[PDB]
């Protein structure tokens, strides 16, 4: 029970990268804003798949 | 005049690398530039994910 | 404290952001800086270059 | 003082 975003990402690492990527995570998660994520930023490329 | 070599270049460092995050940093990466070849590449996300 | 040490210093002067920075929004009249950027199967090139069009489009960087 | 030129009318990898 420590999965996220319906794949297999455990809650820690997907907080830990948001939260080094775009100081997102300790006031709830959401989409950042798009010049902050940049082509070779996290979350673009995150691709969860089932 | 004097043989000072003033670029002092380890094995260490990736320039490379580096330069290939800086000029995704500082502006758009998709655009393409011809004079440097600048084209960065991709796959199609329809390829890579089916 | 005088609450001023606890930010990120930006160069001896600590940085502070704005005074007036408190917020509204409600249905209509107000919104934001960063907006919107938004047969089958033939040609093909354009098409690629388009969908790697999805990346950071504008400005305020 | 360098006003007569005037026309009149850091990134290291992360930092957010």
């Amino acid at each position: 029970g420590y999965n996220v975003a319906q794949c297999n990402m455990t809650k820690d690492w997907f907080l830990v990268q948001m939260l080094a990527n775009y100081n997102i995570g300790y006031q709830g998660f959401y989409i950042p804003e798009s010049y902050k994520d940049r082509m070779y930023s996290f979350f673009r490329n995150f691709q969860p798949m089932s | 005049a004097s043989q000072l070599n003033a670029v002092v270049d380890l094995q260490d460092r990736n320039t490379e690398l580096s330069y290939q995050l800086l000029l995704d940093s500082i502006g758009d990466r998709t655009r393409y530039f011809s004079m440097w070849n600048q084209a960065v590449d991709s796959y199609d996300p329809d390829v890579r994910i089916i | 404290i005088n609450f001023a040490s606890l930010a990120p210093r930006h160069g001896s002067r600590p940085f502070m952001g704005n005074w007036q920075d408190i917020g509204t929004s409600n249905m209509s009249g107000g919104a934001f800086s960063w907006g919107s950027l938004w047969k089958a199967w033939n040609s093909s090139t354009g098409q690629m270059l388009r969908d790697k069009l999805k990346e950071q489009n504008f400005q305020q960087k």
